[PDB]
C-alpha cells in the first residue's frame, strides 16, 4: 500500500520534523483555538510551522510524567498517509501538550456541523481512509483506535483525511481523571457490557459515524415518521441511550436515498454481535468500497466550497 | 436578610483565624487557630438567592454534630460571593492512598474493624438524617488507625458533576443503580439512605480487593453495566463465605432490599 | 491504666493552652487558645482507683455532646492528683445575677421563653442520658440574650455537700422530696430524671417571683418542710391560670408524677 | 435585776473596753483554738487582754461589709451578767472577725462531754441564766436569741454564765451561704413548719437542751428499755430527725432520779403547741427556779474540779 504522490507528502513531512531538536513552551506563540472538551493553532518560532498544538489540565507528579511521555514517542514510528503526523511532546507548569499537523480543514464533526449532511460518494472515500488507517496501526504497531468519532478524522484541504487522537498511551490514560461522557456515544455493545473488544469493535463506531455523517443527524433513536419526511434535500438519559444501543435493534440508512451498496456497507458494521460483524479486511473488498476506490471526487474542492480557501 | 452566616453564630469561639500553606474542586488551605486546622475555600455560584435553606438551614445544620468517626465541623462564614469551610486538620493520611499503598495487613480483623469504623460514623449521620451522598474513600482519613470522614452532604458546592457532562472516575462506581441513571442537565438526584449504604459496599470492596470496581472499563460501560445491575465479582480469591456476601446486600439492585447501617452493624459484628 | 486522661484524648486540636486571669469550689480561670475559654481547676479526691469508671467513662462521655443551649465542653485531662476542665467562656452573665438585678423585663412572652431555653438543653442531655443534678439558676448564662447551661452532670467533684454535713442555700430547694431526706454521711443518692425536672421547677419559680422559694426560713425549715411535700405559694400576684399550674407538676411530692422534659415542652408552648 | 457583786465585774469590763481604740489583724497575736463550726484564744498587744477572738471565711464585696459591721455594732448595749460582753469586729482579708470575753472554762456543749452529765443542782442556776438572757435581750432590744445550743453557753472559771452567739445583724446572716445543719437539732416544732416564732421558740431549744445535759445523750429518739437501765450513777436521717420532733411526742425526763419540780420544769418547755407552752415570765416564777433560786452551789468549784485551775 503505497502512492506516488502521498510518497511525496509524506517525506515532505520528515524534513520539517528534524527542524525541531526540542519543543519550548514559548516557541509557541498563541494564535487561535481549535475546541475543547483543548487546542491550539500555534506558531513554532524556530522552525518557522505552524501546527495543531493540544493542551488539558492535569495535576500530576514528576514521576508519572517520566513514564507518560515515555509511551508518548510510540507516535513517532505511526506516520502514515491516513494518519496526522505528530511532531513531539513536553510538560508545561500543570497540563501536559501535544503538537500534531495541522489539518486547516478541522475535523469531520465540524464539517457536518457546517454542510449539514455529507454526500454519499465523499463518504466512500473517507471510508477508506478508516479502514487502511486501523490496519496500519494494528499490522505494524499491534495498536488499535479504542475510540473513533467523527470529531477524531481530520482533513485538510491539501485534499488528505487523517486520523487522530487514538489510544496508545495507557499511561496517561489513567492520569486523566473525572473525563466527560457525553448525550452522543459511539460506544459497541460489547464494550459497554463489559466484555474483550477487538478492533472490530472500532468497526462498530465507524458504522455508526458514517450514518449520523449521512443524515446530519444521530442515529439513535431513530427518527420518526415525519422527521425523516421533512429532512430530505440539499431529552434522554444517558442510561436509557447505552441501554438501546444494547437491547435494541441496530441504526439504519434510509432506503431508495443511498444506493445498495453503502446500505449493506454500514449494516455489515452495525452488527450487534462482533462475531459476525465485519472485520477490516472484508470492509476492504466490500461492493461499496471497491466501487468508492475507483470514483473521482473533488474532495478538497468540495471542501473548500463549503468552509472555504 | 439570613443569605449570608458568620462565624459567630458557631459555638466554637473564633477571634482569629490565620492561614498556612496551601495543600488542596476546593482550595484547602492549611490553617491554624491554637490547633492544627484545615481550610476549604470555595466560590459560590453567582445568584441564587434561594439558597437560603441551602445552606443557612443546611451547613448551619453541622452545629451540633459531634463525632469521634465524624471530622469536628468547625464551622464555617460565607459572604455573599465567597465561602469557606472550617474543619479539624485530620493528623494523618487517606484511606484512599492507604489501600494502593504497598503493603499494608489489612487482614480479617483490621478490615472489618475499618469497615465498623465507616459504618459507625455513617450511623451516626443515619440518625441526625444526613445523607453522605459523595462517600469515597477518599473522604475516609486514617492514621492511629482513627478513621474519620469528612466532606460529608456537602453536594452542589462540591464535585463531582457539571454539553457533555463530566462525571468522576471513583464517584460513578459509589453509585447506587437508582443514581448511576443520570442525564446531561441535573444535584437533585435520588439521593437515598441506601444510596450511602452501597457507597460503603464499593468502599467494602476496595478495602478486601484493594481498590473500587471496574478497573479498567471506560465511563459508558460502567453506567449501562451499573445501571443493569452487573454487580463485579468477589470471589477473585480470596474471600468464600461470611466476607463477599455482605456485599451482595450493599449492592442490591433495589435499594429496600440494602441493609442499613444500624442493621449492617450486626452483619460485620458477627465475624467470620 | 486508663487512670488518667489527656487533652488528646479529645476531638478538639489542641497544640497549646494558656491560662489568664483568676474569675473564680473550684477555681475557675480566664484561660485562652485562640477564643476566650473558660478553665476549671479542681484537685481530686486522694486514692479512689474505682474512679475509672466515674472519669474516664463518665467526663469523657461529655464528648459527643453538642447543643446550642449547653456549654461546649472543650475537653479535660487529669493527673493522678490534679484535674483541669476545659469549657467555651459564656460572653455574658449569669441568670442567677440578673434574675436579681432590678429592673429586668420578663413579661410573659420573655420569661416562657427563657424557661423554654433550658428545658431544651436539659432535653438534649434527657436524650443523651445524663442527669444535670445540681441545676441551678447559677449554671445558667444570659447575654444575647443567648441561654446555655454549665456545671451538669459532674458531681462528687462539684458541690455542695461535705460531723454536721454542710448544705447550699440554693441547691437546698432545688432537690426533689425524694433527695432532699438524706443523713450525714452520704453522692450515691436517688438522683432521677424527675430529680431534675423538679430543679426546673425552683428555677421556673425563680423567674416569676424573681428569686427560689424558702427565702428567709432556716436550712432545718426547708428539709421537713420540703421533705413533707409543702410546696410554697404561688398566688403571691399575679400569676392565676395557665402559669403556676406548671409549677404544681414540676414539684409533685410522687417523682413519677412531674413531667419529662420532652413532655415538659409541650405546657410551655401552650402561652398563657 | 442587779447584784451587787455582779456590778462590780460588769463595771470592770467597761475600763479596759476602752483601752482599745481601733482593732487591728495584727494586734492579735495567734495563742489557740477553741473550736470550729474558728474561735481564737489570742492575745492583744496594745491593751495588753487575752480575749476570744473568732472568725470564718466570708467572700463578699465592700459594699456589703459596710452594713455587716453596722448592725454588728448593737451588741454594745447588750451588755448583762449573762451575756458575753464583745469588744468590736473588723475585716480581715477575706475573712469577719469578732472578739468576745474569754471564758477560760469553755461552752457547756464541751463540759457537758467532760463530766458525762450535769447534776441537776447546778443546772438549775443555769436555767435562771438563760432566761434573764433573753429577757434582758427581748425587753430592752427588743432581740431575741433565735438558736438556743448547749454549745451556746459560756461559761468561766469566775462562775459567771453567760451567753453568746445570738441573731442580731440580719445583714451578716445573708452572707453565711451554705451552713452547716447536724445531727442534733434544737429547733422549735413551729420553727420546722415554717410558721411565725416568738421568743418562746428558744425556751423549747432550752427545754430541749437541759434534757441533753442532764442525761449525758441527746433526746431524741428517747432511749430503749436497756440503754437507760445502763446509764445510772455518776444512724438516722436528718429528715426522720426534724419529722420525728413535729409529729410525735416530746422528750421526756427520767422519772424517780430528777425532782418533780425539775421533771415538771422541762415538760412545761418541751409543749409541742407554743400557745400553751410556757413563756419568761411562767418559768420565771416556776416552781423548780424559785427552788433553785436560793441554792447554794460552788459552781466554780465544781467546774475547776472536772476542767482545771
Ligand atoms: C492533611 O491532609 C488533609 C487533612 C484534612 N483534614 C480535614 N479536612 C480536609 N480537607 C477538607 C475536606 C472537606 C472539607 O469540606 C467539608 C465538607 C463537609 C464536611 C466537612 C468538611 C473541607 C476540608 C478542608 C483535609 C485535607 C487534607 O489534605 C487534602
Ligand atoms: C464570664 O464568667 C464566667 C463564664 C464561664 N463560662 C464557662 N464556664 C465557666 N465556669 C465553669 C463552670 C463549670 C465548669 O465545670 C463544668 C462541669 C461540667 C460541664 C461544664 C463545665 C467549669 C467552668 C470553668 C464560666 C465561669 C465564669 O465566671 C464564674
Amino acid at each position: 500500500e503505497l502512492d506516488e504522490q502521498q510518497r511525496k507528502r509524506l517525506e515532505a513531512f520528515l524534513t520539517q520534523k528534524q527542524k525541531v531538536g526540542e519543543l519550548k513552551d514559548d516557541d509557541f506563540e498563541k494564535i487561535s483555538e481549535l475546541g475543547a472538551g483543548v487546542v491550539f493553532k500555534v506558531s513554532h518560532k524556530p522552525s518557522g510551522l505552524v501546527m495543531a498544538r493540544k493542551l488539558i489540565h492535569l495535576e500530576i507528579k514528576p514521576a508519572i510524567r517520566n513514564q507518560i511521555i515515555r509511551e508518548l514517542q510510540v507516535l513517532h514510528e505511526c506516520n502514515s498517509p491516513y494518519i496526522v503526523g505528530f511532531y513531539g511532546a513536553f510538560y508545561s507548569d500543570g497540563e501536559i501538550s501535544i503538537c500534531m499537523e495541522h489539518m486547516d480543514g478541522g475535523s469531520l464533526d465540524q464539517v457536518l456541523k457546517k454542510a449539514g449532511r455529507i454526500p454519499e460518494q465523499i463518504l466512500g472515500k473517507v471510508s477508506i481512509a478508516v479502514i487502511k488507517g486501523l490496519t496500519y496501526l494494528r499490522e505494524k504497531h499491534k495498536i488499535m483506535h479504542r475510540d473513533v468519532k467523527p470529531s477524531n478524522i481530520l482533513v485538510n484541504s491539501r485534499g488528505e483525511i487523517k486520523l487522530c487522537d487514538f489510544g496508545v498511551s495507557g499511561q496517561l490514560i489513567d492520569s486523566m481523571a473525572n473525563s466527560f461522557v457525553g448525550t452522543r456515544s459511539y460506544m459497541s455493545p460489547e464494550r459497554l457490557q463489559g466484555t474483550h473488544y477487538s478492533v472490530q469493535s472500532d468497526i462498530w463506531s465507524m458504522g455508526l459515524s458514517l450514518v449520523e455523517m449521512a443524515v446530519g443527524r444521530y442515529p439513535i433513536p431513530p427518527p420518526d415518521a415525519k422527521e425523516l419526511e421533512l429532512m430530505f434535500g440539499c431529552p434522554m438519559a444517558i442510561f436509557e441511550l447505552l441501554d438501546y444501543i444494547v437491547n435494541e435493534p441496530p441504526p439504519k440508512l434510509p432506503s431508495a436515498v443511498f444506493s445498495l451498496e453503502f446500505q449493506d456497507f454500514v449494516n455489515k458494521c452495525l452488527i450487534k454481535n462482533p462475531a459476525e460483524r465485519a472485520d477490516l479486511k472484508q470492509l476492504m473488498v466490500h461492493a461499496f468500497i471497491k466501487r468508492s476506490d475507483a470514483e473521482e471526487v473533488d474532495f478538497a474542492g468540495w471542501l473548500c466550497s463549503t468552509i472555504g480557501l | 436578610s439570613q443569605t449570608s452566616i458568620f462565624l459567630q453564630e458557631w459555638d466554637i469561639p473564633f477571634e482569629q483565624l490565620e492561614i498556612g500553606e496551601l495543600i488542596g474542586f476546593g482550595q484547602v488551605y492549611h490553617g491554624r487557630w491554637h490547633g492544627e486546622v484545615a481550610i476549604r475555600l470555595i466560590d459560590i455560584e453567582r445568584d441564587n438567592e434561594d439558597q437560603l435553606k441551602a445552606f443557612k438551614r443546611e451547613v448551619m445544620a453541622y452545629r451540633q454534630t459531634r463525632h469521634e468517626n465524624v471530622v469536628l465541623f468547625m464551622g464555617a462564614c460565607m459572604s455573599p460571593p465567597h465561602l469557606a469551610i472550617i474543619t479539624s486538620l485530620c493528623k494523618g493520611r487517606t484511606l484512599y492512598s492507604v489501600v494502593r499503598d504497598a503493603k499494608i495487613v489489612l487482614d480479617v480483623n483490621k478490615t472489618r474493624q475499618i469497615a465498623q469504623e465507616i459504618v459507625k460514623g455513617m450511623g451516626y449521620l443515619h440518625a441526625k438524617g444526613i445523607l453522605h451522598k459523595d462517600l469515597k474513600s477518599k473522604n475516609v482519613f486514617y492514621d492511629n488507625g482513627k478513621v474519620v470522614i469528612t466532606d460529608f452532604g456537602l453536594f452542589s458546592i462540591s464535585g463531582v458533576l457539571q454539553d457533555k457532562l463530566r462525571i468522576q472516575n471513583g464517584w460513578l462506581c459509589h453509585l447506587a443503580p437508582e443514581i448511576i441513571r443520570q442525564l446531561s442537565p441535573d444535584d437533585k438526584l435520588p439521593f437515598s439512605k441506601h444510596s450511602d449504604v452501597f457507597a460503603l459496599g464499593t468502599i467494602w470492596y476496595e478495602l478486601h480487593a484493594r481498590e473500587w470496581p471496574f478497573k479498567t472499563q471506560p465511563a459508558e460501560a460502567i453506567i449501562w453495566q451499573m445501571g443493569t445491575g452487573m454487580k463485579p465479582n468477589l470471589s477473585q480469591i480470596g474471600m468464600g463465605k461470611e466476607i463477599s456476601d455482605i456485599l451482595l446486600f450493599c449492592w442490591a439492585f433495589e435499594q429496600e432490599e440494602r441493609p442499613t447501617f444500624t442493621k449492617l452493624m450486626d452483619m460485620l459484628e458477627k465475624l467470620p
